[PDB]
């Protein structure tokens, strides 16, 4: 362990020198690709390598033929993903594939696409993959409509889902282009499902609230989404006797409660928040000024009464 | 429900001594130090302020610090890192922060300070970090930061940089990296910090955004940076001063937040861990020290939320953005 680090350290040390070196030199080659090949593949937060790999790049396309130019960049594509493999967190990583990409005559975006799918199966709270995945669909000029059908089968396949509940909140404003009725509808189906599915799963019950303010007035309140949203409440109700610690469907049943008629619920507001708070008492500063805020909106629809 | 479990013979008292003793010979114990060189202005930072806020800035080595921040300046303007290291708004910022805590900002070359970060604003309002063009809300804060520091924001143009970092705002009243980035408390603590710098408080959700952020606090008192992760002691900063800065620090359960910070220290080295039994390091000593000191910890000097150095320093040179409560 000890040693063996004392070796590495050596040898990372002299690289650097002899990249920096190299560099003060004007010396941009092939030689400096393989010098900093070998820092950045465990030290890939070291911006100046990146940085030192572009210049090299850019100095050798002026100075080789297309098809040795065509050649250095797919083996800086194999190069970035090998060092994705190993840490792939990293900004400097990342920027640089961008970098690369956005240079080229030439791109393979549904390639690129597809390593998105591949880094986001393995995990799917890469927002660095996510931050990517855009960047390819904006420049393959991918269709809002493609890129909410693969949201879908990431929420639906497995859990870990706020990274893409959060990109559907991005795209259904686009393809409409405050949502529509019947796009809401659909979208409280599918929300409806996935937090009775896993009700622990806080990303639901989070695009849930969003999706409760999204909507027209109410009290302009369809007779479909009164009875949509009456539906829902008796289903949280249920969910309470079944997992009587879940503090985010008793959150939900006020927050509804809200929605559907303020004045008529407000006994049982009332109550729900005692019970919110024995449930979830690190958030009773939050829930009193919830509460607060609440009673000051009734006083108001109170006073409205002429 | 991913959480650490704190153990009960877990540090339950500040040990000041032991991380002002760690943080001053930090970096001379000489080691795989090394490895870290290309973040070590911001290295020195994060030293300097959690010493100041300890009492114990005349520790460290102040002209030897000078020396090494004007030899970071380069021909544009901008400051690296290190000697031999390129420039980024990052290190040109903790250069700045650096140079305002000793009162000494012409020992660099202010003015071209000033046009580096100019030059970095793109046509949409946003902050590249450097001449590669890297966008992150980060290099926004880090723009207007530095610039507040020097009394020079009027040099770009606000508007168009409020107006991108609005862009960046989502679903749940948090912010990202770039415009349709997901919500990071990281990249909350930039944009609240951004919209303070210039005013723009009024357009943040702040009931929204609060709930956001206090359902960051897990059962072991921790904050993690965004949901389902792990607590991590850099997210008492992260998240603290974000909730600081919108009025709605009361929205944490602050005796247990003290607690897991407490927890992350080390009781024979000093310094603080990012969990508790983690190795120490300096960036998690001065987010450790910085939460205590806004959950009102005596022994330690109140901070700005805004640009995390001691508040004395900043009405010295008078640049206290309003907050909302
Ligand atoms: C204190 C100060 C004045 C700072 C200057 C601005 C700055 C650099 C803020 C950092 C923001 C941050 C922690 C982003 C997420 O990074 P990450 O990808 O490391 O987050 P994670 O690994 O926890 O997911
Ligand atoms: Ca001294
Ligand atoms: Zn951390």
């Amino acid at each position: 362990k000890r040693l063996e680090r004392e070796q590495k350290l050596k040898l990372y040390q002299s690289a650097t020198q002899a990249v920096f070196q190299k560099r003060q030199a004007g010396e941009l080659d092939e030689s400096v690709l393989e010098l900093t090949s070998q820092i950045l593949g465990a030290n890939p937060d070291f911006a100046t390598l990146w940085n030192c790999r572009r210049e090299v790049l850019q100095h050798l396309e002026t100075e080789k033929s297309p098809e040795e130019s065509a050649a250095l960049v797919k083996a800086e594509l194999g190069f970035l993903e090998s060092c994705l493999r190993v840490n792939p967190k990293s900004y400097g990583t990342w920027h640089h594939r961008c970098w690369l990409l956005s240079r080229l005559p030439e791109p393979n975006w549904a390639r690129e696409l597809e390593l998105c799918a591949r880094f986001l199966e393995a995990d799917e709270r890469n927002f660095h993959c996510w931050d990517y995945r855009r960047f390819v669909a904006a420049q393959a000029a991918v269709a809002p409509a493609e890129e909410l059908a693969f949201t879908d089968s990431l929420i639906t396949r497995n859990f870990s889902n706020y990274s893409s509940w959060h990109y559907r909140s991005c795209l259904l404003p686009q393809l409409h282009p405050r949502l529509p009725e019947n796009v809401l509808l659909k979208e409280l189906e599918l929300v409806q499902n996935a937090f009775f599915t896993d009700p622990n799963d806080q990303s639901a019950w989070f695009y849930h609230r969003w999706l409760l303010g999204a909507g027209s007035g109410r009290c302009e309140l369809s007779v479909e989404k009164s009875t949509v949203l009456q539906s829902e409440l008796e289903s949280c109700k249920e969910l309470q006797e079944l997992e009587p610690e879940n503090k985010w469907c008793l959150l939900t049943i006020i927050l509804l409660m809200r929605a559907l008629d303020p004045l008529l619920y407000e006994k049982e507001t009332l109550q729900y928040f005692s019970t919110l708070k024995a449930v979830d008492p690190m958030r009773a500063a939050y829930l009193d000024d919830l509460r607060s805020k609440f009673l000051l909106e009734n006083s108001v629809l109170k006073m409205e009464y002429a | 429900q991913k959480d650490v479990t704190i153990k009960s013979d877990a540090p339950d008292t500040l040990l000041l001594e032991k991380h002002a003793d760690y943080i001053a010979s930090y970096g001379s114990k000489k080691y795989e130090y090394c490895m870290s060189e290309y973040l070590r202005m911001s290295g020195v930072y994060w030293g300097l302020t959690v010493m100041d806020l300890m009492g114990q800035l005349h520790r460290m080595n102040k002209e030897e610090i000078l020396v090494f921040i004007k030899s970071c300046q380069h021909e544009c303007g901008g400051v690296s890192a290190s000697i031999g290291h390129d420039p980024h708004l990052l290190y040109t910022l903790s250069a700045v922060q650096i140079l305002t805590l000793y009162d000494s900002i012409h020992v660099i070359n202010v003015d071209k300070v000033v046009a580096y970060v100019q030059s970095l604003q793109k046509e949409d309002g946003s902050f590249a970090g450097d001449i590669w063009g890297e966008i992150d809300t980060r290099f926004s804060f880090c723009a207007v930061a530095t610039l507040a520091l020097l009394g020079k924001l009027d040099a770009i143009n606000v508007e168009k940089a409020i107006e991108f970092v609005l862009s960046c705002m989502n679903f749940d009243g948090g912010f990202g990296c770039r415009p349709g980035s997901e919500s990071h408390a990281g990249q909350i603590y930039c944009c609240t910090g951004f919209l303070a710098i210039t005013s723009q408080l009024h357009q943040v959700n702040s009931d929204l955004l609060g709930w956001w952020l206090c359902e960051r606090q897990l059962p072991s008192g921790g904050l993690n940076g965004r949901p389902e992760k792990l607590p991590d002691v850099c997210y008492s900063w992260w998240v603290l001063a974000s909730l600081k800065i919108i009025g709605r620090l009361h929205w944490i359960d602050r005796e247990k937040l003290r607690s897991f910070i407490l927890a992350c220290q080390d009781e024979e080295t000093g310094g603080f861990a990012d969990r508790p039994g983690d190795m120490v390091d300096p960036f998690h000593t001065l987010f450790g020290i910085a939460g205590l000191s806004l959950l009102g910890e005596e022994q330690i000097k109140p901070v700005s939320p805004v640009f995390c150095m001691p508040e004395e320093v900043l009405q010295r040179v008078n640049v206290q953005p309003e907050l909302v409560s």
